[PDB]
């Protein structure tokens, strides 16, 4: 039942990426010491792309720009309401 | 399981004439590969046939595997796994005897297929995405695995020759070769990035595609390995505007610019003064590259960069060039901001 | 005619080359009773993948077609049933002809010989042994070293195949022993014999005197050939190899190879049987002529080599090994003197002992 926690596992792998970024050898030591559960999780759940990629390997203003445009050039309550709901 | 002399002759006639001499019928690809493995367990002066047989069998295997992958022959998973096991057994027995010829032959066909197949099939930066596409297939994955074993065996002996052969084959088979060298750079940073920067500077020496290939390789290699790239670039800079060109091509080089802001005292000023003998056209290209780099890519603590730049304007020819550069930078930023008028810039 | 050559100058697996070789062999056999360099050189170049023109492209490279041609040649040679024709073809194929692929042609001939040995082509193996006897020791010994390095370094069984062939072919075994002695000259680290090759040599020391006697009785020996035409008795090489037990550590960290003393000593112990057999063959029989055995005045060079090579810390680290090697050398000299292999009188090696480490074995040799 691991398929409802996609965002939680996304936060987990964000933590994993930061962990290997600052303290690489500790993350390597932790993963290699417990390699069997990690490989077991990789094999059992084929849906885990990120785990396999991690084990093998080792937005912006461009989208928000029309919305803050509408918010800045928004005079009527309707425009502000719609852009704020968006 | 030894093979007798007459049995060896029969296996020769089987894989070589295609027909087993007793039954009188042509053999299949799986029988061909198993006969090749049987021959691999025997006479090494007979292993050139084994080498071309493995080349042909792996060509057919790659064709079938990638055709099945893109459309989304028979499976060859277990035989390939046994081949992987037996080559690991050889490279464990004695690296010096097997490693050079097998590495050269493998890299040879690995580039041949990269040059031929790539960019021509149904659906075949995007370089790392392409790398995922090849790692979708298993035969090339196993080939890369055993080659990695070869290099791990060839680290203390002569890795320089191996990487020289690798980069030369990449030069012949560019730009379709470079996923292999991208993966090995991810596996092995130092020598690979050193050869990448040497290739880049020699390419600038040539041109003063391949430069784009070098930049793409650097981008694909900067996955948690750009610190060594920054150190190597700094070492090259210590001795060169190819670095500016690559940064213009590769935005990830801005990470090195954060340290480069603190890297350049009066010693750096004199070093810049020494390089100042370049001609006016080269100087124009250099200043255009400098403003494009400091504007379009500096997404870090560049207030320190600006403060250092303005402080230099507060050696003498360096200061004149720097205040001029500041003026051009302001004009460039004005061009960037007030333009096109509607999506915005960045 | 050149039309047949042009028809045989296409494909690297063409049977036309085999047909041309068979026709040339038949012509040589027909004219042998009443008895060309160019045809043999052309046939070798065609096999060596070098075209007829002296500076043209290679003859269709190799690929699987070269393997097919080699297999066809091996099949023909095994069923050739002609000792003289096979010997002439083998001598022509592995001779230095000055072409661009001469070394590669010799290597391919050695590869085919190894394939024939694996195929148990006994008449072809005998023809190859005779051709090696009709070949210089340098090129033949280099080819043998290459074949040994190819086979021995592989998985176990190649040493077993070599031992089986040595049991089958004694002339090939004697040639291999001489080639191994020439390769294991105690000159460098590579001169230290490999483990698999040494194991095969030690295991094949049950009929070494018999193989030496068979090689001696195979053909009467003429005067000294050019740099050695595969001399049967490689006693100097075995004696040096027994002496060079600490030289394995000396040439090398330092203690990389030091366990081979016992195996070399066991292999050297076969020389006693060889010495007795040689004494029976020469002194007891009518073969007491010439210099007794194959000496070639090499005893002085052997003593000089022992003196030069033993300088690596002989005093304390290898004192016992030096004394044992001196005892082995004294035993070899006594065996040669008793068996008549060394026809020269004293002071040929006693003076050489002056520039060697002093031991009780030196006095025993003098006594």
């Amino acid at each position: 039942s691991s398929r409802h926690l996609a965002a939680f596992i996304n936060k987990f792998v964000q933590f994993i990426h930061k962990y290997i970024t600052y303290n690489a050898p500790a993350a390597i030591s932790f993963l290699q010491k417990h390699a069997d559960p990690l490989h077991d999780l990789s094999f059992d759940n084929s849906d885990l792309v990120m785990l396999k990629s991690l084990l093998a390997g080792l937005l912006t203003a461009a989208e928000m720009a029309p919305y803050m445009k509408r918010l800045s050039r928004g005079q009527t309550v309707e425009d502000l309401l719609e852009v704020l709901s968006d | 399981a030894p093979l007798s002399a007459q049995e060896l002759s029969q296996e020769i006639k089987a894989f070589l004439t295609g027909v087993d001499p007793i039954l009188g019928h042509q053999l299949s690809a799986r029988e061909h590969a198993r006969c090749g493995l049987l021959l691999l367990r025997s006479l090494p002066p007979a292993r050139a046939a084994v080498l071309d047989h493995l080349r042909g069998v792996f060509d057919e295997s790659v064709r079938a595997h990638l055709a099945a992958l893109d459309e989304t022959g028979p499976g060859l998973e277990d035989v390939v796994q046994e081949v992987q096991q037996v080559l690991s057994e050889f490279i464990r027995a004695n690296p010096k005897a097997w490693a050079p010829v097998i590495s050269a032959w493998s890299i040879d066909l690995m580039g041949q297929l990269s040059s031929t197949y790539s960019g021509q099939h149904q659906r075949v930066g995007a370089l790392n995405e392409l790398l995922q596409l090849w790692m979708g297939c298993r035969a090339t994955r196993t080939l890369m695995d055993i080659y990695v074993q070869c290099l791990s065996a060839l680290i203390g002996s002569c890795p320089d020759a191996c990487v020289d052969a690798l980069l030369d084959t990449s030069v012949q088979h560019s730009p379709h070769f470079d996923w292999v060298v991208a993966h090995i750079g991810s596996s092995f940073p130092g020598t690979i990035i050193s050869r990448v920067l040497s290739c880049g500077l020699k390419d600038f020496c040539v041109h003063g595609k391949i430069a784009s290939v070098v930049g793409i390789l650097g981008h694909l290699a900067s996955r948690h390995g750009d610190s060594i790239r920054r150190e190597l670039l700094r070492m090259f800079h210590d001795s060169v505007p190819f670095l500016l060109q690559l940064a213009v091509m590769s935005p990830a080089l801005l990470g090195t610019v954060s340290g480069e802001l603190v890297d350049c005292p009066a010693v750096l000023s004199q070093l810049q003064q020494h390089l100042q003998g370049f001609p006016r056209e080269e100087l124009d290209n250099m200043l255009n590259l400098a403003v494009h780099l400091v504007s379009q890519a500096s997404g870090a603590g560049a207030y320190r960069l600006l403060q250092f730049l303005v402080d230099t304007a507060m050696p003498d020819t360096v200061r004149e060039a720097c205040d001029r550069l500041i003026q051009l930078l302001l004009l460039h930023l004005q061009k960037l901001v007030h333009h096109r008028g509607p999506p915005p810039r960045l | 005619m050149s039309d047949i050559r042009h028809s045989l100058l296409r494909r690297d697996a063409l049977s036309a080359a085999k047909e041309v070789l068979y026709h040339l062999d038949i012509y040589f056999s027909s004219q042998l009773q009443s008895a060309d360099k160019g045809p043999v050189e052309l046939l070798e170049e065609f096999v060596f993948q070098v075209p007829k023109e002296r500076s043209a492209q290679p003859k269709r490279l190799n690929s699987l077609q070269e393997l097919q041609l080699l297999e066809i040649m091996c099949n023909y040679f095994q069923e050739q049933t002609k000792d003289s024709v096979r010997q002439i073809i083998f001598s022509s194929l592995f001779s230095p002809q000055g072409n661009k692929a001469d070394d590669s042609r010799m290597s391919l001939l050695g590869k085919l010989v190894s394939m024939a040995v694996a195929v148990c082509r006994i008449p072809v193996l005998e023809c190859a042994a005779s051709w090696l006897q009709r070949t210089p020791v340098v090129y033949c010994v280099r080819l043998a070293k290459a074949l040994v390095d190819d086979y021995c370094c592989l998985v176990p069984g190649s040493i077993q195949t070599l031992k089986q062939i040595f049991s089958a072919s004694p002339r090939f075994c004697c040639q291999f022993i001489t080639s191994v002695t020439a390769l294991y000259d105690l000159s460098s680290d590579d001169l230290i014999p490999p483990m698999d090759l040494l194991e095969m040599i030690v295991t094949w020391i049950f009929e070494d005197p018999r193989l030496i006697l068979i090689t001696f009785l195979n053909t009467p020996i003429a005067a000294n050939l050019p740099i050695g035409f595969l001399e049967l008795t490689p006693l100097v090489g075995l004696i040096r190899w027994c002496v060079k037990a600490p030289l394995a550590y000396k040439r090398k960290g330092v203690g990389m190879d030091r366990d081979s003393h016992l195996l070399y000593s066991k292999l050297h112990l076969s020389v006693l049987q060889v010495l007795m057999t040689l004494q029976l063959h020469l002194t007891e029989k009518n073969l007491y002529g010439r210099l007794g055995l194959i000496l070639f005045d090499h005893m002085v060079p052997l003593v000089e080599e022992i003196n030069r090579l033993a300088d690596e810390l002989n005093p304390l680290n290898a004192s016992q090994e030096i004394e044992l090697s001196l005892d082995r050398l004294a035993q070899a000299l006594q065996v040669a003197m008793a068996s008549g292999a060394l026809l020269c009188t004293r002071d040929d090696l006693r003076t050489l002992c002056s520039r060697l480490p002093h031991n009780n074995l030196l006095q025993l040799v003098i006594s």
